[PDB]
């Protein structure tokens, strides 16, 4: 399959047509995306198939082929880029300064965009284009309005 | 069976198209991995 670095989409051909379920990164041979988006099944890369290596639903992570290798976090000051993957539309980048998620376990942050749920999993890039975490779990708020939380694993 | 499709690179886009704000929110996580606001 394909083992390249870089922004990958999931799809699936179980309901009608070709559907987008998704988003993942590919990153030193590991497939990372939100466990949301596969419920920890295998997957297809052309011809190979990646079988889930780590997981966890209360982080809402799962890596494939290895263990999670995203380490690089959002530093609280600046803007970041979610690189949106939407289903059926091309990979765009959208600039924001984020927000802040309380929790009684400490703070993270987070992006409010809104977004079509195929587009979970979406990286969210630092000015170095490294990847500070994931797109697509988090909370509605008073105006209707989605905030993700910007997820990001530990690296072992 | 899913299956993945290239999207593209991971990389900054100099001049790319400001938005969104930044709320500060009080929040829970549950167990099963759901956020919720906390009031
Ligand atoms: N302080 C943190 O970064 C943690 C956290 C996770 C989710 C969250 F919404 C706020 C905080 C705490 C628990 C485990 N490490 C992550
Ligand atoms: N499923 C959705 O349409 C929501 C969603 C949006 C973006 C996303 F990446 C995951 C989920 C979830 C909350 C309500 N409406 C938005």
């Amino acid at each position: 399959g394909e083992t390249t670095d870089g922004v990958y989409r999931v799809m699936t051909r179980r309901l009608l047509g070709s559907t987008q379920v998704g988003v993942g990164v590919m990153q030193e041979g590991v497939f990372h995306t939100m466990w949301h988006v596969t419920k920890g099944a295998a997957l297809r890369s052309g011809e190979g198939r990646l079988d889930p290596y780590w997981g966890d639903v209360k982080q809402d992570l799962v890596s494939y082929c290895g263990p999670w290798k995203l380490d690089a976090a959002w530093d609280g000051l600046s803007e970041v880029q979610l690189l949106a993957v939407p289903p059926g539309e091309r990979a765009k980048n959208i600039q924001t300064l984020p927000g802040i998620f309380k929790t009684k376990d400490g703070d993270i942050g987070a992006v409010a965009l809104d977004y079509p749920a195929g587009t979970s999993g979406s990286p969210i890039l630092d000015k170095c284009g490294r990847v500070i975490g994931l797109y697509g779990n988090g909370v509605v708020i008073k105006n209707g309005s989605y905030v993700s939380a910007i997820t990001q694993g530990k690296r072992e | 069976d899913m299956y993945i499709e290239r999207a593209g690179d991971i990389t900054w886009e100099k001049d790319a198209e400001v938005t969104g704000n930044s709320p500060r929110l009080d929040v829970a996580l549950d167990e099963s991995g759901d956020f919720s606001l906390v009031e």
